[PDB]
RNA sequence: AGGACGACAUUAGACGAAUCAUCUGGAAAGAUGAAUCAAAGAAGGUAAUAAUCCUGUAGUCGAAAAUGUUGUCUCUCUUGA
RNA sequence: GACCGAUAGUGAACCAGUACCGUGAGGGAAAGGUGAAAAGCACCCCGGAAGGGGAGUGAAAUAGAACCUGAAACCGUGUGCUUACAAGUAGUCAGAGCCCGUUAAUGGGUGAUGGCGUGCCUUUUGUAGAAUGAACCGGCGAGUUACGAUUUGAUGCAAGGUUAAGCAGUAAAUGUGGAGCCGUAGCGAAAGCGAGUCUGAAUAGGGCGUUUAGUAUUUGGUCGUAGACCCGAAACCAGGUGA
RNA sequence: GACAAUGGUAGGAGAGCGUUCUAAGGGCGUUGAAGCAUGAUCGUAAGGACAUGUGGAGCGCUUAGAAGUGAGAAUGCCGGU
């Protein structure tokens, strides 16, 4: 009931509270050592900074640009084609409302990867070159 | 909520003054006074319970010493025998039978001369 | 607030499929003849960022 | 589901139950959507000064070197006998979400403690022309239900719920304001028959 | 770009159900007993801890008047492709 | 109201920006409680009066306007043991002699004589240190919350997980809301190619990959932006008040 | 039931007592609560009761939640001596 509750077994824990007593090890110092930079209140460095030397990325050149167009496919394999039965045909308007193409950027590319094992009217926005073949194995179409 | 410092600062400078009568003066009044006399009254404490067992073992050795000598054997002569002549059993608490009977005593006098 | 990305080191590095880094080796801007032919031409491969200096940049590359 | 009651009675006894009333109840699921519950009618209304807060306190209190006693910054500082609070509380909110696999779960974990535990009972549609405790307290009594009963309704008629007020123990909610709270506070369930088709159509 | 006739809201206010007797006490609201009202068991006070003693609450009810919000009634004004 | 309860919460529960400090702008505290009802002590007695002690009111004045409970420091009066030939971080362990009698257990107070024994923190290669700090007693007085990041523990589903603002709803924690996000496929500076790809005349050889578990909320750790554990400067700038 | 381990400052890990507040179940209280005072008691430690005195109305226990959650020192701050 409610007047007798009991958490997961294991779930919960408790939090460690610094300076507040000598025995419970956190205390005196709270777990900072002696004097120093990073034991004042709000020091420690910024990250990535070596301490004077020059840091790692003041020592590498940079490299490329952004090809500001810049396409991009999604992934079907020939693996997540067996998921429909019956000979169906294979639409972008089918494709994405079973929930094999979940959010798409553009349109959808068929890479070969495993085994169609049925017989699909497939039409996608751009094939690839080993997957045009196992389609055409068990008898298939194109069409971009 | 505030927790507000309640009555443990009362009863925890308590447990720690009520250790502390008897002693001089301010050391069972105040309580920083009567504290860290209280820390160190359970530190001297602990190497004199490791320091009696050894001290009052100076003292029957004084004893055994000091009866051997009016049978005119020392006392590394008598605890060489008692090892030796006889298996009797290391014990120097048991020189209660120096005190007590020396009639009890002349006889193992005799066993340690015997066989030595 | 949430966290910024260093700017200057997104330009530099990419991310590889395992987490490691990926960067380009240095030396490589003038002075070539102060380099031998065995020397410039492996400044041209390209290295991952080590085990020692990736527990620096832990939190500067949040977003990749 | 065990047969039906009206005041001392049976009728068809509706038997149709669903993964609603049958499932072992997890409690993991079970106690933390009760602390997203609890945990959320706090409205935190609760705050403090701190240094920047209080009034006055800028004067340097002239105390540097040349006086013989301490370094003094300002007479409003948290050693000070005055205003300065460090580390206090602050006007903040206590809600977190959790998903709707694991917010069904938990109504299939409460209502199914009810059955185990004989705590449940089904009862034809009543009508009250004009709303009367003493009529509603008759009812009850003859039922056999125990201190703090849990009535479900399909929709909240105007007449029922305004009955059974001021009877301690008796909450009365409807078929679609069923909580995780309210159902493990009760000892006995008592769903209309027009209802108990109504949160299992919604569930199983 | 210049008015009336009553609808509703605000600033006073009214009604508003039902507990009696003993024990300890300086005192009953308390424990032990019997009763009751409940669209009312929110809260405060009363010689201690009151659903039934008081002020009240759920619910109805109320404007001489002065503002305020709108309905339709005027009244001003107007050519449409 | 899982906010405070007279050093708290407003500076202010008391007739507060008021006593008081400053030429001036400006700075700024201290204060609460008789009892259910004033029934607030008639009259006698010592006193110049205060203040007392009886008698009286009251449940109680051992609640009398120094007015609820009344801690410690510090000043007193009484009494069981003890001390005027001794060199004491004041205790400890061994122990005669004396006066007592508890939450009943191999008890309590006191201490002639013997052994060992140079206080507590903080900073140090190292403090009895003649290095630092505290007169004493009492209150107050320092790793916190937010929005992100990453790992660990739990739990729900699992090639799929999950909603954001909003609208209905008791400042209800629960129904709708799939815009969006992370995964299912990497590689290259980019065109691009895709279980492979880029460098290269050349898979010849090497770089990064491939034969699998993720995601949403939360317990703890830590990191980032915020004053970020708290206390303390010399000084910089902006309006203004003063010969 | 054998054989094993157990000095420790910076620091890492684990396991617990206590304080104010809220929710739920049960309970003591004017035949006297909290608070304070004395005591020769109980647990491996922080800490828990109980027995007379003063006190005059509110408080503990079991499971879970949330923190303004613990003082011997800062030439710390106000009050007393
Ligand atoms: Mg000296
Ligand atoms: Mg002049």
């Amino acid at each position: 009931k409610l007047h007798e509750l009991k958490p997961a077994e294991g779930s919960r824990k408790e939090r460690n509270r610094v300076g507040r007593g000598v025995a419970t090890g956190n205390g005196k110092t709270s777990g900072r050592g002696h004097k120093g930079q990073k034991a004042r209140s709000g020091g420690g460095v910024r990250p990535g900074f070596e301490g004077g030397q020059l840091p790692l990325f003041r020592r590498l050149p940079k490299r490329g640009f952004t090809n500001i167009n810049r396409k991009e496919y999604a992934i079907v394999n020939l693996d997540q084609l067996n998921k429909f039965e019956d000979g169906t045909e294979v639409t972008p308007a089918l494709l994405v409302e079973s929930g094999v193409v979940k959010n798409e950027k553009s349109g959808i590319k068929i890479l070969g990867n495993g085994s169609l094992d049925k017989k699909l009217t497939v039409k996608a926005h751009k094939f690839s070159a080993s997957a045009a073949e196992a389609i055409d194995a068990k008898g298939g179409a194109h069409e971009v | 909520p505030r927790v507000k410092g309640g009555t443990v600062t009362r009863a925890r400078r308590k447990k720690t003054i009520k250790l502390a009568k008897g002693y001089f003066g301010s050391k069972h009044t105040l309580y920083k006074v009567a504290k860290q006399q209280v820390m160190k009254s359970g530190q001297y404490a602990f190497r004199d319970r490791r320091q009696r067992k050894r001290d009052f073992r100076k003292l029957w050795i004084t004893r055994i010493n000091a009866a051997a000598r009016q049978h005119e054997m020392s006392y590394s002569r008598l605890m060489n025998g008692l090892k030796k002549a006889g298996i009797d059993i290391n014990r120097k608490m048991l020189s209660e039978i120096a005190i007590s009977d020396e009639k009890a005593f002349a006889q193992l006098v005799t066993k340690a001369k015997d066989a030595l | 607030p949430k966290m910024k990305t260093h700017r200057g080191a997104a330009k530099r590095v990419k991310r590889t499929a395992s987490g490691q880094l990926k960067r380009s080796r240095a030396f490589t801007s003038h002075l070539f003849a102060n380099k031998s032919t065995k020397q410039k031409r492996q400044l041209r491969k390209a290295r991952l960022v080590s085990k020692s200096d990736m527990k620096r940049v832990k939190q500067l590359l949040a977003y990749k | 589901y065990d047969v039906l009651k009206l005041d001392g009675t049976k009728s068809g006894s509706i038997e149709l139950s669903d993964a609603v009333f049958g499932i072992e109840p997890n409690n993991s699921v079970l106690f933390e959507a009760i602390n997203l519950q609890r945990a959320s009618l706090r409205q935190g209304t609760h705050a403090v000064k701190n240094r920047s807060a209080v009034s006055g306190g800028g004067r340097k209190p002239w105390k540097q070197k040349g006086t013989g006693r301490a370094r003094q910054g300002t007479i409003r500082a948290p050693q000070w006998r005055g205003g300065g609070i460090v580390f206090g509380p602050t006007p903040r909110s206590y809600a977190y979400k959790m998903p709707k696999k694991m917010r069904r779960l938990a109504l299939r974990s409460a209502l199914s403690f009810k059955a185990q535990e004989n705590g449940l009972t089904v009862v034809d549609a009543f009508n009250f022309e004009a709303p009367k405790t003493k009529e509603f307290k008759n009812v009850l009594s003859t039922l056999e239900q125990p201190k703090k009963v849990l009535v479900v309704t399909e929709n909240e008629d105007v007449n029922v719920e305004l009955s059974a007020r001021n009877i301690p123990g008796v909450q009365v909610t409807t078929a679609q304001g069923l909580n995780v709270l309210d159902i493990t506070n009760a000892d006995s369930l008592v769903i209309t028959e027009a209802a108990a088709k109504k949160v299992e159509e919604v569930l199983g």
